[PDB]
RNA sequence: AGCCAGGAUGUUGGCUUAGAAGCAGCCAUCAUUUAAAGAAAGCGUAAUAGCUCACUGGUCGAGUCGGCCUGCGCGGAAGAU
């Protein structure tokens, strides 16, 4: 429901961390709110996705880049990597050392933390206006 | 700024202080640890005796840590005890229920020392003179 | 009684036009206010104007105190300027200034447009804060009142367009 | 028909003690707190000092009815008066405790043998106000010129003479 | 009168009460550095906390306030073509 007014994603993410007591990991980042919620950013490729009718959500590679988000997008993408790092001492060491890593390893490391019940990846999309549901499934 | 606040007011029986009515919500919220507090709390309160009603004022450091100053047992409590009576009357002193010596009032005045507003222990004693009257102790010489 | 006898002290050569009942204050900032005052005498004097009743009238000495207040007010007008603060409270309420017309999403079906009279302008630091600047003290608070008439602050959660800061004591909902 | 005695009497009591006072200190302090005054009054009475807030109406009338040592004439705004009856220094020393804490630009003046001392100059005099250590420093300047400079010089010159 | 500032300490007085805590109720109805602050006049999480209060000192620089007797007015005052 990010099409609805008064919606801002980031506070909800903080509310889970504060009240409920597990760490959210934003496995997307939004593009806009109210009307302006008419795309999403995929942190994993740092690409961004659009819907028109239902049928533009068929188009599913380089649909856009995250544009003028980029400063916010950086710290969250670091937090994405930071989260995949702590799943073992070995991944953590590779991060500290000064090396870079892949989307496939990101999914494998993250998936162990989700599966064990450590880390809760947050995704986003208004269902009613047919935004992001297909993207939401991909994460499932 | 830092998660620090000073002189927060607390009254808890001396050296036993674990549960949520004694520790409140504030120890949990400010990151403070009850077990670690109990160890610090026994360490200034043993000498003046455990199990007494204690005034304690807590100052909080943002390392999830604590200091505490005790303003010693309250004079009203200490006078009631030093004259021995179990509890005052619903018409106290006017229709009294016990007695206190002046030598007993002065003994309170030394325990409350620097924390008494009066000029000297005779003035200070005169301050707790009115407290001792208020609780229904009849003043023997 | 006192402040029928507080006699201006005109700051920095303000333009004072005296018609024997009408006074017009001109300047830069607070330019071109006017007032028409009958039962009173106002002498220009040494930049330190004199207010009293015309011919010792019983009902005219009230209005001598009024004359003084409007005159001191116009002096504040050309010096300092006047009540800025309107702001909007709680979810989804937001407003954009468009020339001298203010469009406000105050949650009506049609986002409302309020247009300003001649002496006065506004602009918004961000869409939830509105700052008004204008010549005449009566006109500026009237625009604050007429905006505040679109939504009075509703006291359960304080939501509304709020002039100045404080406006309501607030209360609980279900309570006890 | 003006039957209130409190204002007529309390001027007289303050005039007697403020004439009797040795050094006194005149400060301004809207924005006071009970705590800071209470601890300072507490130690002051050991040292032979009272520190007071009194009406300015009362102090001006006190200067009017008798010539004043501790003022020339009263000062605008609120006025606090610290004054000492035993140790002469003491009234100013309490200001040098107080200045560390709440407010330090409060002092308008202090009076010393009835001459007025402004806010900057008092800060040196009040730092050392004890006479014995002051007599020793007045003597130290004269004692260096009189007898010290000769004896210190000949010891440095005998050390040069037996090193060559 | 406004404006600025203080508006405390023993002490969360005693009792009663789940709570009783200046401010539900009863009894004390005081003392203390004090220039001053009632063991409290009203609000306040019904009460812990929070806000104002008489009272205290500035700015302020003149009349001011409470009663009563008494003329006159006011609202209280809504019906049948």
């Amino acid at each position: 429901k990010m099409d609805r007014m008064g919606a801002n994603f980031l506070k909800v993410v903080n509310q889970i961390k504060t009240r409920l007591g597990a760490n959210p990991v934003p496995l997307q980042l939004a593009i806009g709110a109210e009307e302006h919620f008419t795309g999403v950013v995929d942190l994993v490729k740092m690409k961004a996705i659009n819907w028109n009718d239902a049928d533009q959500g068929v188009t599913f590679e380089y649909e856009d880049i995250p544009a003028d988000m980029v400063e916010l997008a950086n710290e969250w993408h670091q937090n994405l990597i930071e989260s995949a790092a702590e799943a073992s001492e070995e991944l953590m060491e590779k991060y500290l050392g000064g090396e870079e890593l892949t989307e496939a390893e990101i999914k494998g490391a993250l998936r162990q933390r989700v599966l064990n019940n450590e880390i809760i990846l947050v995704t986003c999309g208004s269902a009613f206006k047919n935004k992001g549901v297909q993207a939401m499934l991909d994460a499932v | 700024a830092k998660k620090v606040q000073a002189y927060v007011k607390l009254q808890v029986a001396a050296g036993m202080a674990n549960p949520s009515p004694p520790v409140g919500p504030a120890l949990g919220q400010q990151g403070v640890n009850i077990m670690e507090f109990c160890k610090a709390f026994n360490a200034k309160t043993d000498s003046i005796e455990k199990g007494l009603p204690i005034p304690v004022v807590i100052t909080v450091y943002a390392d999830r840590s604590f200091t505490f100053v005790t303003k010693t047992p309250p004079a009203a409590v200490l006078l009631k005890k030093a004259a021995g009576i179990k509890s005052g009357s619903g018409k106290p002193n006017k229709d009294k229920v016990g007695k206190i010596s002046r030598a007993q009032l002065q003994e309170i005045a030394q325990t409350k020392a620097a924390d008494m507003t009066g000029a000297d222990i005779e003035a200070m004693t005169r301050s707790i003179e009115g407290t001792a009257r208020s609780m229904g102790l009849v003043v023997e010489d | 009684s006192r402040v029928a006898k507080a006699p201006v002290v005109v700051p920095a050569g303000v333009d004072v036009k005296i018609n024997g009942q009408v006074i017009t204050i001109k300047g830069k900032n607070g330019e071109l206010t006017r007032t028409l005052n009958d039962a009173v005498e106002v002498k220009h004097a040494d930049n330190t104007l004199t207010f009293g009743p015309r011919d010792g009238y019983a009902d005219g000495w009230a209005q001598a105190g009024t004359a003084r207040a409007l005159l001191n007010s116009m002096v504040i007008g050309v010096t300092e300027g006047f009540t800025k603060k309107l702001q909007l409270v709680g979810v989804g309420y937001r407003a954009a200034v468009k020339g001298n017309v203010i469009n406000l999403s105050l949650g009506f079906s049609h986002p409302v447009d309020h247009q300003l009279p001649a002496g006065i302008t506004a602009e918004c630091p961000t869409q939830t804060e509105i700052v008004l600047k204008g010549a005449d003290k009566q006109v500026i608070g009237q625009v604050a009142a007429d905006l505040r008439a679109y939504r009075r602050p509703e006291p359960y959660k304080g939501k509304g367009v709020r002039y100045a800061d404080e406006v309501v004591r607030t209360k609980e909902a279900k309570k006890k | 028909a003006l039957n209130l005695q409190d204002k007529q009497a309390i001027v007289a009591e303050v005039s007697e003690v403020a004439k009797g006072a040795l050094s006194a200190v005149v400060a301004d302090s809207r924005g006071v707190t009970v705590d800071k005054m209470t601890e300072l009054r507490k130690a002051g009475r050991e040292a032979g000092v009272y520190m007071r807030v009194v009406r300015n109406t009362l102090l001006r009338r006190a200067v009017e009815g008798t010539p004043f040592e501790c003022l020339k004439d009263a000062f605008v705004g609120p006025t606090l008066i610290a004054y000492s009856m035993e140790h002469p220094g003491a009234a100013a020393r309490l200001f040098k405790e107080f200045a560390k804490a709440n407010a330090k630009f409060e002092v308008k003046a202090a009076a010393f043998e009835g001459e007025l001392i402004p806010a900057s100059q008092i800060d040196r005099l009040a730092t050392l106000p004890t006479y014995e250590e002051a007599i020793a420093r007045l003597m130290a300047t004269m004692k260096e010129a009189s007898a010290g400079k000769l004896v210190r010089t000949l010891a440095a010159v005998r050390d040069a003479k037996e090193a060559a």
